[PDB]
Parts: structure tokens; sequence; C-alpha cells
């Protein structure tokens, strides 16, 4: 059987900039369930070459970016989906698992990058981003910032700043 | 890089008072990435506040944080005796580096106490070994700011004295200080008068205690 | 190009019924989905019903499960939201929204196409 | 709930090596990043190094780059810090703490002392009470505990029977690499000729016990 429990019921997820990929129906209303290029009721009647399971965590206001033909900080610099993306995107509120009770600073995001990410590109570079004219040479200073920032997941925030675990299923 | 400066250096309050601690940043900072700590002597730093205004699990509600941009504040609504300690602020969250503040000490408060001054000549047994240490004691004074200067034949010494300060006493809230002048035996027996002059808020005039080498 | 036409609101007593309609125009094919968002006084847009058109699969939040019924009439390309056993809780401005996908979302921003809201008021 | 416990910290001559250990319990260790933070005596907290969980990126403060190496064994729930080419300025209490911004729960804190000396006991010299320098009816006497290594020493008066008015000052590291401190006690001047005053100095590293009687001059 395809290891779907290992991805959905995993104890922790990876950051959106270093999203993990696992090379491999009824749900409930509190699950964001969007599909592109294919119908969910027809998945049992189709055979595919490879099924990739990408998992990561973002905040609520950024779930809209995990979609084809979208722009933003997460799509351009962390995780981009192609314009002809064939698959579904799944997301749920995981505030009881990745917030103050647990205290999981496992979810990062990329703030600065020289160009956009190509579809299905993962950039784990931690080189000081040059935002000015002078070379940085690995020194955090003016116009030379660290390209990774943190998520400050608090309990008081309102869904828009709460953690959502995203599982993107690609059908090749 | 970012530098975190705390003010004031020493906060002198009584139990039951309201404490206001400051943390100023060299740059504008997102309020999502500011922390506060409490550290007691011999203990690890215990997290109080994260994200400028959130209390960690277990922190009493008399601790409150605020601020945005460059100015942040830790407020203690009511000082309990357990709250007197050292507090640091931190600019975490952005880069891996964890820049910390310089520290603000919250100590007990008290009436002004003038120091009792005593001077100790070096022992004849230590002079057998070639060194002469003169000790100047400042006993049970408050506040902590105190000046100790060594005079050898009315000549001001510098670079040959070290100070030690006791922790604020639990019983009377005073401080004590010992300044030790270290000279060679040869230098010690070249001169006659040895005095340490003390200036403190509780003294109307600076007090000088002295002894002449060789006298009883 | 793409346009959603909403109608059907009004004033009703507690317990009555109401039929909202969302008419989708400039869609090439059946590969889109409709969602119904209601915006209570002082509340955010909240999905209550979803319809994946290509699959004809409905989804409802639990508070409206047995009272609300969503369906589609193919002829006029219109999605209907049949609201029965209406309660004062259901008073809100209702929106229908469209996106080029098959599925459902709680996030309004995930829908690039909307319609002009219709007022639903339930009181005595 | 969760707690950490460190070890390994100890005296080490400059240029030599030492490895610290941090034992974690009560949480899924492999899911959290870890930080070493140090604090020199009488100074503030200085960040040392981080072992991120996500990619495995290791970052070191500029003061320790090339000399310190951080590592971890998730199967044993243990964090390590290899300290090579140690310098005097590395003397500090080193704290093991989570990377979870900021850090939730820290560790005990071991004390690494980098100094080039040998174990040596202290010489005890009397600080004799004066016959004329009586500050308002009270006299001061004490003991100078000089030239020992390493920390600490304990000072009691009259085998613990004298504790009121006693002040044992913190030690200072002299330019000789050896420690020195004074312990004093204030007593009534009328009892200087009647009461015997003895300071009991104990230095366990060198197994040295000294009783020095303090008498007026």
């Amino acid at each position: 059987l395809c290891p779907f429990d290992e991805v959905f019921n995993a104890t922790r997820f990876a950051s959106v900039y270093a999203w993990n990929r696992k090379r491999i129906y009824n749900l409930a209303p509190f699950f964001t369930f969007k599909c592109y290029g294919v119908s969910p009721t027809k998945l049992n009647d189709l055979c595919f070459t490879n099924v990739y399971a990408d998992s990561f965590v973002i905040r609520g206001d950024e779930v809209r970016q995990i979609a084809p033909g979208q722009t933003g900080n997460i799509a351009d610099y962390n995780y981009k989906l192609p314009d002809d993306f064939t698959g579904c995107v799944i997301a749920w509120n995981s505030n009881k698992l990745d917030s103050k009770v647990s205290g999981n600073y496992n979810y990062l995001y990329r703030l600065f990058r020289k160009s956009n990410l190509k579809p299905f590109e993962r950039d784990i570079s931690t080189e000081i981003y040059q935002a000015g004219n002078k070379p940085c040479n690995g020194v955090a200073g003016f116009n030379c910032y660290f390209p990774l920032r943190s998520y400050s997941f608090r309990p008081t925030y309102g869904v828009g700043h709460q953690p959502y675990r995203v599982v993107v299923l690609s059908f090749e | 890089a970012i530098r975190m400066t705390q003010s004031p250096g020493t906060l002198s309050l009584s139990p039951g008072e309201r404490a206001t601690l400051s943390c100023r940043a060299s740059q504008s900072i997102s309020s999502s990435f500011l922390a506060w700590y409490q550290q007691k002597p011999g203990q690890a730093p215990r997290l109080l506040i994260y994200g400028a205004s959130s209390r960690a699990t277990g922190i009493p509600d008399r601790f409150s944080g605020s601020g945005s941009g460059t100015d942040f504040t830790l407020t203690i609504s009511r000082l309990e005796p357990e709250d007197f300690a050292v507090y640091y602020c931190q600019q975490y969250g952005t880069s891996p580096r964890l820049t910390f503040g310089g520290g603000t000490k919250v100590d007990i408060k008290r009436t002004v106490a003038a120091p009792s001054v005593f001077i100790f000549p070096p022992s004849d047994e230590q002079l057998k070994s070639g060194t002469a240490s003169v000790v100047c004691l400042l006993n049970n004074f408050y506040p902590r700011e105190a000046k100790v200067q060594w005079k050898v034949d009315n000549a001001l010494q510098s670079g040959n004295s070290q100070e030690s300060v006791t922790e604020q006493d639990s019983k009377d809230s005073t401080y004590s200080l010992s300044s030790t002048l270290t000279l060679s035996k040869a230098d010690y027996e070249k001169h006659k008068v040895y005095a340490c002059e003390v200036t403190h808020q509780g003294l109307s005039s600076p007090v000088t205690k002295s002894f002449n080498r060789g006298e009883c | 190009q793409v346009q959603l036409v909403e109608s059907g609101g009004g004033l009703v007593q507690p317990g009555g019924s109401l039929r909202l309609s969302c008419a989708a125009s400039g869609f090439t094919n059946d590969f889109y989905s409709i969602a119904w968002f209601r915006q209570a006084p002082g509340k955010e847009r909240e999905g209550v019903s979803w319809l994946s058109v290509s699959d004809n699969t409905p989804t409802y939040v639990d508070s409206v499960k047995d009272r609300f019924t969503i369906s589609r009439h193919n002829a006029n390309n219109t999605v209907y939201l049949q609201m029965n056993m209406l309660k004062p809780e259901d008073t809100a401005i209702y929106y229908c929204a469209a996106g080029r996908f098959a599925g459902r979302d709680t996030w309004p921003s995930s829908y690039d196409y909307w319609g002009q809201g219709t007022q639903v008021t339930v009181s005595s | 709930e969760v707690q950490l416990v460190e070890s390994g910290g100890g005296v080490v001559q400059p240029g030599r090596s030492l490895r610290l250990s941090c034992a974690a319990s009560g949480f899924t260790f492999s899911n959290y990043g870890m930080h070493w933070v140090r604090q020199a005596p009488g100074k503030g907290l200085e960040w040392v190094a981080v072992y991120w969980y996500d990619g495995g990126n290791k970052f070191y403060a500029d003061s320790v780059k090339g000399r310190f190496t951080i590592s971890r064994d998730n199967s044993k729930n243990t964090l390590y810090l290899q300290m090579n080419s140690l310098r005097v300025e590395d003397t500090a209490v080193y704290y093991c703490a989570r990377d979870t911004a900021p850090p939730d729960y820290w560790g005990q804190g071991t004390l690494v002392t980098v100094s080039s000396a040998s174990t040596k006991g202290p010489s005890v010299f009397p600080l004799a009470p004066s016959s004329k320098s009586t500050s308002g009816g009270t006299a001061a006497l004490g003991c100078l505990v000089k030239d020992y290594f390493p920390e600490p020493v304990t000072v009691s008066w009259n085998s613990g029977a004298l504790t009121s008015g006693v002040h044992t000052f913190p030690a200072v590291l002299q330019s000789s690499g050896l420690y020195s401190l004074s312990s004093v006690v204030t007593v009534p001047s009328s009892s200087l000729g009647t009461q015997t005053y003895i300071c009991n100095v104990n230095h366990k590293p060198s197994n040295t016990k000294v009783d020095k009687r303090v008498e007026p001059k």
C-alpha cells in the first residue's frame, strides 16, 4: 500500500523553503481540498508513473499561494507550482501541533532571492543576500541580509498567522 | 550588526513596586522577534517573554511586554521577592545568530548607608615571600556606587589594585567591597604612609584610613 | 470575461426557506468549482457550501449540513443554494465564488472570481 | 516536563581539546534544533553555534569559527560540542538550549575553565584587627586567601560558630593566573582581647585545610 499515513500523520513537517518530497476521499469540512487538472472521483480509475508527496507548513494567509499561476513570497521564493500542474493540494489548521503548546520552530521561509524559483525547485542556500551595490562576503549588514526568517506562531493570532500543514500530491 | 542596549544598568526598587525595563535597538525591528529572560545567580536563563508580548508557559501574569520598531519594554506590575534578578532582552528570530542585551539588574532598595572603612597592612608572613598586599574594606554600604583610591606617600596609585563586591545582603540590603593593593616587598618598604580614600553618598566628606609602615 | 450573477435574497421568518442562485457566464468548460461564503455582521467571509462542478460533489459545513442543499442545473449554468430551516444565525451577506479547479476551500482569497453579494436576513 | 543536562566541562590548558555533551529527554529530540550559548563569569550571554534540524546547516559565531565543531547523535538524544585550540577567552558557562525561537527550556550549564596553571593550595595570611582603627566601637578582622587554583575555596569562622557580620568576597584572577579573595568579619572591639577568632579555609582541589588564628597586632 502507498505510504500515505507517513506523510499526513507525520509527527513534524519541514519548512516551506526546505520542503520534503516522498517519492511514492471523504475528508471533512475543515480540510482545504483543491484539485487542478484532474477530478478527485476519477483518481481510483487512473494509473500514474510517479506520485510525489510534498509536505511543508506555512501560515494561513499563504495557503492561497500554493496554486498554479500565483505570486507572492511563498510561491516565488519557496515553493512554486507549474502553470500546467496536475494534482491536488491539501491543507489543514495545525495550531494544536505547531504552536505554543508544542513550540515547534521547524517552519522557516525565504525572504530574499535574486530571481524567482522555477516550478518544483528547492533552494536551501543560506548565503547572505546582496540587496545593494557592495559585496556581502558572508557579512550580515546594510543591504546584506540573511535570506531566511522565522515564523512566530502564537496562540492569540487569528488563523491568518496560525500554522497550516500543506500536502501537495503531484500525479506524473 | 544589531546591538541591543538595556537601560538602566541598575534598577533599585522595593518589593511591591512597579518595574519598567527598557530595551533599545540600533535598527527598526519586527515585534515578532523580541524576547525577554530572567536569570538568577547560578541558574540558566529562564524564558519570560517571546514575540514582544507573549508569556511563556508558567510565567506569572505580572510580567508584560510591549513595544514595536526600536523601543521595547518589560513591565512587572508588582515586584515580589522572587522577581529580583537579572533580565536580558534578545533579538532572536531573524538570523541564526542570537544577539543578547547587556543586562539590567533589579536589586533591593534601602536608605543611604555610609561605608565603614578599615585598612589592613600586609602580614609579616606574606612579606617573607616577597609580596605585600594591602586590603581596604568597605563594609555594609548603600548604594553600590563607590570610589576607592590608593595613596602611597600621597601619590595616587593606578593599575595595582583590584576590587571585589559582595552580593546585596538578604538581611539588610547593603553591599560590601574589598580593594586590594598589590606591591612588591621592595616597593612596599620604600614608602611610609599607606592610605585608601573612600568617597560615597553616605559620607559627608571623603574618609581616609591610613597607617605608617612600621608603627604598632 | 468570467462573470458570476447572484440573486435570490430577501427577508424571511425563522424556519422559512430561501433559494440563492449563482449564474456563471464566461467559463469555457465544466472544470471549475463554486463556493458559498456568508459574511455575518462583524465576521469574516466563511464558506458554508462548496460544489465541484465537473464531479457534482457537494460539501457543507456542519452547521448547515441537513438544512442547506447545493446543486447545479446544467441548462442555465447556475448553481443553487437551497437554505431550509433558516435560523437567525444564518443572517449574513452571501457570496458565490469561482475558481479554475475541482474542489473546495475555506479561504476566500483562493477564489479569483466572485459575485455581488445578496442579503439574507432571518428575524421575526 | 522536558529537561536537559550537560557535562564534559572542566579545566583545560590553552591549545588542548575538550568535548561537551548535552543529554535531552521528554521530547522528540530529532525534531528540534539545538544551540550552544556561553556566558563568561560576570559578563553577558554570547551565542556560540547552532545545529539546525531542517537541512543540517551548522553556523558558528565568528569568535569560534574553525576551532569549535557542533554535532549530534539523534539516536542517543545527545548534543556535542568539540572545542579545539581552546583559548583563555573561551572560559565561560556553556548553556545547551533549544533553537525553538527564542529558547523554551535550557540546560544545566557546565563550566569550562581554560587556564595555564597547576593545582595549588592557598596561602592564608591574617588581616589583623587594629588597636586604633576602631570604627565606632566595632573592629574588623579577616583572612587573605591568596594564590590558589582553581576555584573554589570555602571560608568559615570558628568552625561555623561565627557567621554574623561575615563577608567572604568573590575571588579575583590575578595576573599570575592564581585566584585571591578576602573573607572578613566585624566584631565588637571589646571582644578582641577575649574572643579567639580563627578562619577555616578549605580548598578541595589541592586537598588543603588551613586554620589561621587572627590576633590583634
